[PDB]
């Protein structure tokens, strides 16, 4: 009777892991973008600051 | 970045200070050139005047 009940925790429990899975992996590939384009931006001033300092 | 704008004010500094320089250093020129033309004008009337004196002579 209760056998079921605990059936439908599982299966509940369980969708709620591949839910969160794509969700996790996005949000951590965006910010693995969003770093690659603040390192794009800065080795750039890198460059620009390794002749502007002082020659 | 910053270290731009450090850079950048240093470099406004030294225009203003050359600058600043030039304009005193121009205005001192005109000023002794202008005491150089009085020198030679009074010269030149100093001549006139011997000469009409050794005329007279």
């Amino acid at each position: 009777d209760k056998l079921k009940e605990a059936e439908t925790r599982a299966e509940f429990a369980e969708r709620s892991v591949t839910k969160l899975e794509k969700s996790i992996d996005d949000l951590e590939d965006e910010l693995y973008a969003q770093k690659l384009k603040y390192k794009a931006i800065s080795e750039e001033l890198d460059h620009a600051l390794n002749d502007m300092t002082s020659i | 970045m910053d270290a731009i704008k450090k850079k950048m004010q240093m470099l406004k500094l030294d225009k203003e200070n050359a600058l600043d320089r030039a304009e005193q250093a121009e205005a001192d020129k005109k000023a002794a050139e202008d005491r150089s033309k009085q020198l030679e004008d009074e010269l030149v009337s100093l001549q006139k005047k011997l000469k009409g004196t050794e005329d007279e002579l």
